[PDB]
């Protein structure tokens, strides 16, 4: 199944402490007195790290703290290493079975300076509407740590409908690379006021808006 | 994701 | 803590079967019926196909099948896919609360045809151009293998200085994705006659052009 969602990428100084907020959907994921958590390295197997809100498995450390609001259950890394780095994921159930799991999230230990991504969005050419062929790209570019979530919209109404994204990759200059496209029909496309394109870093969410226009 | 409480 | 034994590729054919092994300890793949595995693609959110040593969640017809014998468990997916593509890690309870996993891994699906990339090349856009910069995309599209080669070129000898070439990465159709940015100043845009992107797939050359002297 599908929804739990969580920070793209949670960054952090060897020492300087960490939380990874998991945020749930409207009807489960609220009078539920569960969520795990995991641990997913660099080739590796996973590994569970909290169990049931908050509870630990043997070999876990002292280190990691999991824990209630009401919608977002929390998990506070107090002590960073690089023996922490790695993606992380959150859990639950539903049916008996039907059980859903978070978007992930980055943990790393900051080797460079962070960077906020330049996030340029294209309309579809000339030509490409000569073709009958309808894309859209949002260049997503020069970021650091280097996991971003990426969303678009159709007259702010939130698509998952065309849409094909990038795993992020590093640059010339050891910042990183993603994008993201949206196809369409050249009617689809005429058919709207506004297309847009929205990036979920750090600190930062980062829209940009295209219309579409004739060019005659 | 698991199995139970258990 | 100690791992469960897999192999790790379990490779078939487009329709065929495939077993994949997963075996523990009579502590575990052995002393309950609580075996797990899980479906993972590359980088994304994680799910889980089968719960309880043999039964299906929600819809994955019966075609995602297991089984255990002894020591060992066993998921003999059938009717090979083309999405499946993916690493299967498999679980059980150990005991006391905590559970243990299955080692890194890796289904080849093999037989798949071949595409030959759609090339789309951008102009700089009217939002970009007024910011007083330049760039553009070519977007390698819905591609196998991963496999391409990307240069370019400034009215026919080429630019390397530029460019910035991202990774092969999955579209959930399960072919590949990947794209190239050219980032220039507008002075340098408006100067020329053709700007180029070149691209090499499996032999060929894919060469799409774009000019100046247009709306913008």
């Amino acid at each position: 199944p599908s929804a739990l969602t969580q920070p793209p990428s949670a960054s952090g100084s060897l020492g300087q402490s960490v939380t990874i907020s998991c945020t749930g959907t409207s009807s489960d994921v609220g009078g539920y007195n569960y969520v795990s958590w995991y641990q997913q390295h660099a080739g590796k197997a996973p590994k569970v790290i909290i169990y049931e809100v908050n509870k630990r498995p043997s070999g876990v450390p002292d280190r990691f703290s999991g824990s209630k609001s009401g919608n977002t259950a929390s998990l506070t890394v107090s002590g960073l290493q690089a023996e922490d780095e790695a993606d992380y994921y959150c859990s639950s159930y539903e049916g008996s079975d039907n059980f859903v799991f978070g978007t992930g999230t980055k943990v790393t230990v900051l080797g460079q300076p962070k960077a906020n991504p330049t996030v340029t969005l294209f309309p579809p050419s000339s030509e490409e509407l000569q073709a009958n062929k309808a894309t859209l790209v949002c260049l997503i570019s020069d970021f650091y740590p280097g996991a971003v979530t990426v969303a678009w919209k159709a007259d702010g109404s939130p698509v998952k409908a065309g849409v094909e994204t990038t795993k992020p990759s590093k640059q010339s200059n050891n910042k990183y690379a993603a994008s993201s496209y949206l196809s369409l029909t050249p009617e689809q496309w005429k058919s709207h006021r506004s297309y847009s394109c929205q990036v979920t870093h750090e600190g930062s969410t980062v829209e940009k808006t295209v219309a579409p226009t004739e060019c005659s | 994701q698991f199995h139970p409480x258990x």
